[PDB]
């Protein structure tokens, strides 16, 4: 289907951008599996309200067998109908970084699930981009690096786009933009990705509206608040307009010449 | 990974026994397979040490069950300790005995040896002898030596000369020579002739001299931090050197640079009618860095040989000598085999090759003049005569070693170029 | 039990790759093996040798396959370099034991990939298991299983001796009316001696001890007759192999009649020097009884303890017969105490350990350093009196400098 | 005594171990700031030299012995007598392969033994991948850092119980999960309490502290300290109180899960 693949440097924003996009991938009525990466289960948990049963919350229920992974359990599908899975990070100290992540698409694709929606939202970390860490980037199509508006964030998105021209070498993944974690309107990384030979796609500051972990159990197109105004959600709206047309497919170039301007 | 029948360095435990056997009263307490034994007979027969070399092998025959090697090297450890009565104890693991577990110092400790026990780590598979004669002189240095009052006499440290050291006992009477007659006296040369009790006392220099880098830079650079010993630099090999350090000795100690010159010949001899063909003589310099980069300031200068390569085989010092060779227009070549000095050689053609015993050989199959300038030698490079190599003195030996072989070359050349091996062409008017 | 001077079996290839021309011999291991070849070939190594160490790094430690690959890679290199060569040899060395890269199956590897010609064969000269002179025995024991056989009646003496001294000994025997001597009349191809039921084997060298078992185990016949280094050695060992061969003793004193004038006037000759000085046979390379026997008896000798490394009674019991039984023998070597027997004892000559040779001799010991023999002719008649010469050289030099 | 600053944030718990380093040269004792985070940030907080070099790379020399002396890599700047940064080899600065780049490892072999007081050890930027949790191996009393967001929160447990995970043989001591905290945030405050861990210094933010900016300087050295002398207030304490692991507090990180605190 649609792929793209959303980035976070592990901002607070990571549920506000991935679980929010996938609403309103949904909200224009289109069927949505998001992969939201965040072991603390927080980037796609609150489509549903609780906690969300990822892939691997089942594969840890059951041992090594995927029968027992059913679509509700193995993917919970969240409000307005995003089935979103998560990826929660290898127990502390045992398991592979990548095998995690790598065994949530695999799963994905055993039962077709990216081929059963029309979204393939692919939200994983970006701080640790290890060859395992990084191998999400390779599936997905397009990419979007949703991150804060800050220095110390710019540096983690530029470690992202690495680990895109990384997994650069699988396939030919590009890259739709940039988004925030809801921080700023990229007033702090648009020069950079034009430093880059990049873009950073427009996307309205949303933490300035009230915020909490993950808005409380349930972001904003899950409840009321619907952050400042249902035009405030049209951001994210419009975003999931550009990821079906998916404009701007241009890769960066790395930057390490202390162009992070830290 | 390569098939290497000339190396030039030895392994890690060899220049642990250098040093080892340098000092008076040191036992080298090394783990061992039997028949690693052989390097006592280096330094046997090469050196011609009297004594035997004050190193113990705890040579695990075939029980190598770790129970069993332990126990070997901790009965070698004891065995060692009253037989030879040393005061202060060295041990390590060399070769298999690193690929064997062992403590190679929590067993020396466990044993309670009222004498200090140097524990020495030697990663045998990474590392050199050249690293190997280091690492040991500052673990004994950290080991012994201790901060104390500075003499009343400014005192001068020796650092640096080791057991098996090219020309490391001729050097240091002349570096010794000129550091007293300039006034400064010595503390204790601490390897080549240093008791235990003469590294305590290595806290009581003022100024360091580091006479051999490569063999005592860490310990100049652990004096200068913790004894606040400051450590010279320059190794006065040639007149220019030793000029220069000289006066950088003056400097550290606030003395007169004065320097008995008297001795020296080799400036006036170079600057004769007789050896004027000198001049435009591609000299190729391989060998250990010091060596290589001391020969190479007076080839440049002293003689007029034009240099024309300068390579190195201790990687550790490779910085410094590539510094020297974009100095004088080459590029430094810095390797371990000897393959590529065969090939340097061919392809520039030298007509004096002053580098280490398989250069000296690589010269004589392919006919050029040869000369040793550097640590790989067998025992004829060990000569019985007074030959220091730092030093006016050396300043001369310099001069006549390097010359003797252009001179066996021409008075050869002339012998064949003489009527007794020349009646063979003839001319008639027009034929 | 204790600090053992005998150096690794791969001192071994120093001279095994000029007698064995044509026998590259890959000594895989650490730097240390390199340096102990370095040092003992001295001035060979120069003169572009057939051996050569394949130095493990930590990269080639973990991985065994890895390893393997790389010695792989190695070996082709070489015999594209040396297209000569037509039996390689992965001699084992002390940290390839450690790291137990077995070299056997290894050889089973690259035995044919690159090339038939060259018979890739596997013995070990690792300090581990060998002692000095156990490495050309174990070469030779390695070789023997690859040997073919033979029916006829084979005279299976060991080529681990010089090509001239060879020659000697094989015209006489042949003279001898002997025929298959194991003699290739170049002897610059491989030797591929048949060794079968019927084939006899006579021990030439002592160290050949596991060659000895090899070749029982294809049948083959032993000798045990006194090895042929001085006057009575020799003859014993001649007189011997004439009986087991079948020839008679009538033409045999007429064949070495002048040979044995030509021993016995030189051992006379020079052991002018050598008038019942003590020897303290010091444990070095298990060569020594059959040196004790030689200068005890047709030297005029006083034999102190004629030690050794290992004890191979099997061969060394024919030597040992003549040898006077008063001279003890040991089987147990730590220099802590072969130093205090030497200095206690006072032996007027002692053959120490060339890294205890000049140790020895600074305390007033006259050492006949020990590396000689192996290297040096010292067997037959033509090269008994010159043994004895070299055995009286030390005595001579410390009478002439007091 | 090596202090492993760990944490969530780049300039966070980076800017703390040029802090911790400062104090330390204050009360004299020797100081290894080896910070190799792959933000230049580490040894910058301290020296004000933000990228002096990256030889720790060792691409102008192929191997560690070329460097006949630690100057080259090893850097002073000021009071840290030792501030040398790695930067990490990976895909944005070179090739990479693994993020990994075995650059904390390279300073674990580094040189020779420059012992003196052991080693500060900012390090770190790890947190966890299999076969990329190299500082663990010299870790001695490693301490997590955090700041008010709960992912940052949630990366201590993580890596509290990752450290428990490796350190089976190490066996490192964690004597407290000093923090970052900027608003005296009362859910920290619970979850130390949960984590039964101490967090005594952690009232340094990122803002009060001249909002953590990038081009004035940390501690002793910047102007005027920081609100006269909040800056050494938490931190002289905390060069007096973590100084050693004299008060061990190292427990089993969250018990059972007390991850689920959320509130807001
Ligand atoms: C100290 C180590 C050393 C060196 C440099 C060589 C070469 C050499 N080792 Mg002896 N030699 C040492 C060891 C060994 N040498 C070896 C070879 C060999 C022999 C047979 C001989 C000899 C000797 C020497 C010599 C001549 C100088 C000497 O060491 O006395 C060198 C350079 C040489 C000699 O001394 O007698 C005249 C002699 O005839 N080496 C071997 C046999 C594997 C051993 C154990
Ligand atoms: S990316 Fe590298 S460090 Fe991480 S699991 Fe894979 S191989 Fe190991």
């Amino acid at each position: 289907a649609k792929v793209f693949a959303v980035y976070g440097k592990g901002g607070i924003g990571k549920s506000t951008t991935s679980s929010n996009l996938s609403a309103a991938f949904s909200i224009l009525g289109k069927r949505v599996l998001q992969i939201g990466c965040d072991p603390k289960h927080d980037s796609t948990f609150t489509l549903t309200g609780s906690l969300v049963p990822t892939v691997i919350d089942v594969l840890k229920d059951v041992d090594f067998h995927p029968e027992e992974l059913r679509p509700e359990d193995f993917v919970f599908e969240g409000f307005n109908g995003v089935m979103c899975v998560e990826a929660g990070g290898p127990p502390a100290g045992t398991g592979c970084g990548g095998y995690v992540v790598g065994q949530t698409v695999k799963l994905l694709k055993q039962h077709h699930l990216l081929d059963d929606t029309d979204v393939v939202i692919f939200d994983v970390l970006g701080d640790v981009v290890c060859g395992g860490f990084a191998a999400p980037l390779q599936h997905a199509d397009q990419a979007v690096v949703v991150t804060a508006n800050d220095f110390d964030s710019i540096y983690a998105m530029n470690r992202i786009i690495a680990a895109v021209q990384a997994k650069s070498k699988n396939y030919k993944v590009r890259l739709a933009g940039c988004v925030a974690n809801r921080s700023r309107a990229t007033d702090e990384v648009d020069r950079f990705c034009k430093e880059t030979n990049f873009r950073r796609l427009a996307h309205m500051p949303d933490l300035d509206a009230i915020r909490r972990s993950r808005l409380k159990k349930k972001t904003l197109f899950e409840m009321d608040e619907d952050q400042d105004v249902l035009a405030a959600r049209a951001e994210y709206i419009r975003l999931a307009e550009s990821l079906w047309r998916g404009l701007d497919p241009i890769d960066p170039h790395s930057l390490p010449d202390r162009e992070i301007f830290e | 990974m390569k098939l290497t029948l000339w190396t030039y360095e030895g392994p890690p435990h060899v220049g642990a026994m250098r040093v080892a056997t340098g000092m008076t009263g040191m036992h080298y307490v090394l783990h061992a397979p039997q028949g690693d034994t052989y390097a006592d007979l280096l330094f046997t027969m090469i050196e011609r040490r009297g004594k035997r070399p004050p190193v113990s092998y705890t040579t695990f025959q075939a029980r190598d069950l770790g129970s069993d090697t332990a126990e070997l090297f901790q009965s070698a450890c004891r065995d060692a300790y009253e037989r030879f009565q040393p005061q202060a104890i060295m041990v390590g693991s060399s070769c298999t005995a690193e690929l064997i577990q062992d403590d190679t110092g929590g067993l020396a400790d466990a044993l309670s040896l009222p004498v200090p026990v140097v524990h020495l780590e030697l990663p045998s598979y990474q590392r050199k002898e050249n690293f190997g004669a280091d690492e040991s002189f500052l673990q004994i240095c950290r080991k012994l030596a201790r901060p104390m009052e500075r003499t009343e006499k400014v005192s001068c440290n020796l650092l640096g000369p080791t057991a098996l050291g090219f020309r490391h006992r001729d050097d240091i009477l002349e570096v010794t020579r000129l550091l007293e007659g300039m006034g400064i006296a010595v503390n204790a040369v601490a390897p080549m002739g240093a008791s235990p009790a003469d590294i305590a006392r290595l806290g009581a220099a003022h100024f360091n001299v580091l006479l051999y880098p490569e063999t005592g830079e860490s310990a100049a650079r652990w004096a200068e931090k913790t004894l606040k010993q400051p450590y010279t630099k320059t190794v006065p090999i040639g007149v220019g050197a030793t000029r220069d350090f000289v006066a950088e000795v003056a400097a550290l100690a606030g003395v007169a640079p004065v320097a008995d010159d008297s001795r020296l010949r080799q400036p006036w001899w170079s600057a004769s009618v007789d050896s004027t063909y000198l001049t435009g003589k591609r000299v190729f310099l391989f060998g250990d860095a010091t060596h290589v980069i001391a020969a190479a300031r007076v080839a440049r200068d002293e003689m007029g040989f034009e240099v024309v390569g300068m390579g190195c085989y201790n990687r550790e010092f490779a910085r410094p000598m590539r510094a020297a060779a974009k100095g004088y227009g080459l590029e430094a070549l810095v390797t371990d085999d000897y393959l590529e000095v065969e090939e340097a050689i061919q392809a520039l053609a030298p007509e004096l090759i002053l580098g280490t015993q398989m250069e000296r050989h690589i010269a004589k199959r392919l006919g050029i003049p040869c000369a040793v300038i550097s640590a790989p030698v067998h025992v004829q490079d060990f000569p019985a005569r007074y030959s220091p190599q730092m030093g006016f003195e050396g300043a001369n030996v310099l001069f006549d070693t390097w010359i003797h072989p252009l001179t066996m070359g021409l008075e050869e050349h002339l012998l064949t170029m003489f009527r007794e091996d020349f009646e063979f062409h003839d001319e008639a008017g027009p034929s | 039990r204790g600090q053992r001077e005998v150096f690794c079996g791969l001192t071994g290839i120093i001279w095994l790759h000029r007698k064995m021309q044509d026998a590259f011999f890959l000594v895989v291991g650490s730097r240390t093996c390199a340096h102990l070849l370095q040092s003992a070939a001295g001035v060979m190594i120069f003169a572009e040798p057939r051996f050569g160490t394949a130095v493990l790094e930590e990269k080639d430690l973990a991985g065994l396959a890895d390893a393997n690959a790389e010695l792989d890679r190695e070996v082709d290199r070489l015999l594209a370099r040396r297209p000569d060569i037509r039996q390689l040899f992965l001699v084992g060395s002390c940290p390839s034991e450690v790291i137990k890269l077995d070299l056997h199956r290894a050889a089973e590897r690259l035995s044919a990939h690159h090339g038939p010609a060259v018979r890739v064969y596997n013995f070990s000269g690792s300090g581990i298991e060998t002692t000095f002179t156990q490495g050309e025995d174990a070469c030779l024991a390695s070789i023997v299983p690859t040997l073919p056989a033979t029916e006829a009646r084979e005279l299976l003496l060991v080529g681990a001796l010089p090509d001239v001294v060879e020659d000697q000994a094989v015209s006489l025997l042949t003279q001898l009316g002997i025929g298959p001597v194991r003699c290739l009349p170049a002897h610059h191809a491989a030797e591929a001696p048949g060794v079968g039921p019927n084939t006899v084997f006579a021990l030439v060298q002592p160290f050949l001890g596991d060659t000895h078992g090899a070749l029982t185990r294809r049948g083959a016949r032993h000798i045990a007759a006194p090895f042929p280094f001085g006057e009575e050695g020799t003859t014993l060992w001649l007189k011997a192999i004439a009986d087991e061969f079948g020839v008679s003793a009538e033409t045999f004193e007429a064949v070495t009649a002048a040979p044995r004038a030509r021993a016995r006037k030189a051992v006379a000759a020079a052991s002018e020097g050598l008038r019942g000085k003590s020897v303290f046979f010091l444990p070095d390379s298990q060569l020594e009884p059959s040196l004790a026997r030689f200068l005890t008896r047709e030297c005029g000798m006083s034999a102190v303890e004629v030690g050794t490394p290992f004890l191979h009674r099997g061969i060394l019991g024919p030597d040992l017969d003549l040898l006077a039984e008063g001279p003890v023998l040991s089987e147990g070597q730590d220099v802590e105490r072969q130093l205090d027997r030497v200095r206690a004892a006072r032996p007027d000559l002692t053959v120490c350990g060339l890294g205890l040779a000049n140790p020895l001799e600074a305390e007033g010991f006259t050492t006949k350093w020990a590396i000689e023999l192996v290297f040096t002719p010292v067997h037959f008649y033509e090269q008994a009196g010159d043994l004895a010469g070299l055995f009286s050289r030390p005595v001579r030099r410390r009478a002439i400098l007091r």
